[PDB]
């Protein structure tokens, strides 16, 4: 039940919603606010993490959990609790208007 | 008899004879059963206390067979005893695990295991 | 080898032999330690399960010596282990004391003591 | 009686003296703290370590405030007064004098 706060463990053997091949085997709690509470993903717990930091677990047998900012080059927008790296506006030949800071992502803009 | 007691402070055990017929012990605190019976793993686990905690992790210990867990046990960072009657076979480990070492407070803390009569 | 056990589905105990010499059991479920010495309490209180409590009271058990709490216990109604190694005297009363009984389930639920060897040889 | 004192035989004669505090123990050996909002009540439910709810006031009986026990209501007829507002289980009655 490693991606189940309303659902089962349904493996993303295909991009639906859950635990997938790479760690060797990889389990992501998928809805918002929610991050796995074990080392298997057994059970899925709750952890809101305001914008701007990540989840931080500290826990080997039961998860606890703390928010700690993104780093440099990662950004948050939401409660998620899971800092994403910047785009890379020069990988598709775009521009940076914003280059993007620990709560929003770059804003890139294309050659003019 | 055959009754075995784990100071964790010091890292030695407490036998009843330098050579044990039940369990054969090592120098991190765990157990195999030389012979098989109804045995009582004992202990209590002695946490540090709440104030000096800083990692805000659950206070959790297990009790390990071979790879099965024998038993999960929890609480709000207190004095936790341990064990039970379990019947074991020869050739299980038995070993504790614990959530963070951290938690655990070295002095007073011990656990075993002992030989069950009828 | 004096050892006890008492299993609380059926409120009989079970010993070593017909009367221990170290104690004397009680068919309530507790004792009376006769003989001084090193005793190891030990047993597992099996709790009911958590969406069967009515009355929302904490899970507490508590071993009692004469008048003094030996140990508290409590944790969010799951498997609850007792005891422990503690010094006894002859005269001391060991018993439990709960919070609610309707927290204590019969099947499962045990305990008692035995009389402790001394451990002399260390590794 | 202390949630920041001793037992002072306001105290014992137990009752835990701060509002918001009722005792968690069957000899108050310990304050606990538990709001229960102004109409409901404290419910104990322990024996060894007390649990606490909070259920409502019965009819008659009413609380105003975040102690959480309920007080009868006023009656206005014993002292010969009529009753401007019999009351609900958050206010009292209020009596008034008769010209
Ligand atoms: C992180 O950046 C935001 C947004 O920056 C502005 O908007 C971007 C989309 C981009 O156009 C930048 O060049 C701009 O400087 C900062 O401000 C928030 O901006 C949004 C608009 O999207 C607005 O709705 C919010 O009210 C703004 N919030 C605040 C608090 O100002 C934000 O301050 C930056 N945060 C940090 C920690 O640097
Ligand atoms: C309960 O009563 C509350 C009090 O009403 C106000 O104060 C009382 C003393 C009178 O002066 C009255 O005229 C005021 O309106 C109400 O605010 C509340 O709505 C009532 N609730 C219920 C459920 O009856």
């Amino acid at each position: 039940p490693g991606c189940g706060p309303g659902k089962v463990q349904n493996g993303s053997g295909n991009n639906t919603r859950c635990c997938s091949l790479y760690p060797k085997e990889r389990c992501i709690c998928v809805t918002p606010e929610y991050h796995c509470g074990d080392p298997q993903c057994k059970i899925c717990k709750h952890y809101p993490c305001q914008p701007g930091q990540r989840v931080e677990s500290q826990g080997d047998i039961v998860f606890g959990f703390r928010c700690v900012a993104c780093a440099m080059g990662t950004f948050s927008a939401g409660r998620d609790g899971h800092c994403r790296l910047w785009t890379n506006c020069s990988q598709f030949g775009f521009l940076t208007m914003f280059p993007g800071n620990k709560t929003h992502n770059a804003v890139c803009i294309p050659e003019p | 008899s055959c009754m075995v007691k784990f100071e964790l402070s010091s890292s030695k055990w407490h036998m009843t004879s330098p050579k044990p017929h039940c369990v054969n012990t090592t120098s991190d605190g765990k157990l195999k059963i030389l012979q098989s019976g109804t045995y009582l793993i004992y202990g209590q686990v002695i946490p540090v206390d709440k104030k000096y905690i800083k990692d805000n992790a659950p206070f959790v210990v297990q009790i390990y067979k071979k790879n099965d867990v024998l038993q999960t046990l929890m609480n709000d960072f207190q004095i936790l005893p341990i064990g039970g009657v379990y019947e074991l076979h020869a050739g299980d480990n038995i070993y504790l695990k614990f959530n963070s070492k951290d938690h655990i407070q070295k002095t007073n803390t011990y656990w075993g295991i002992i030989l069950m009569p009828d």
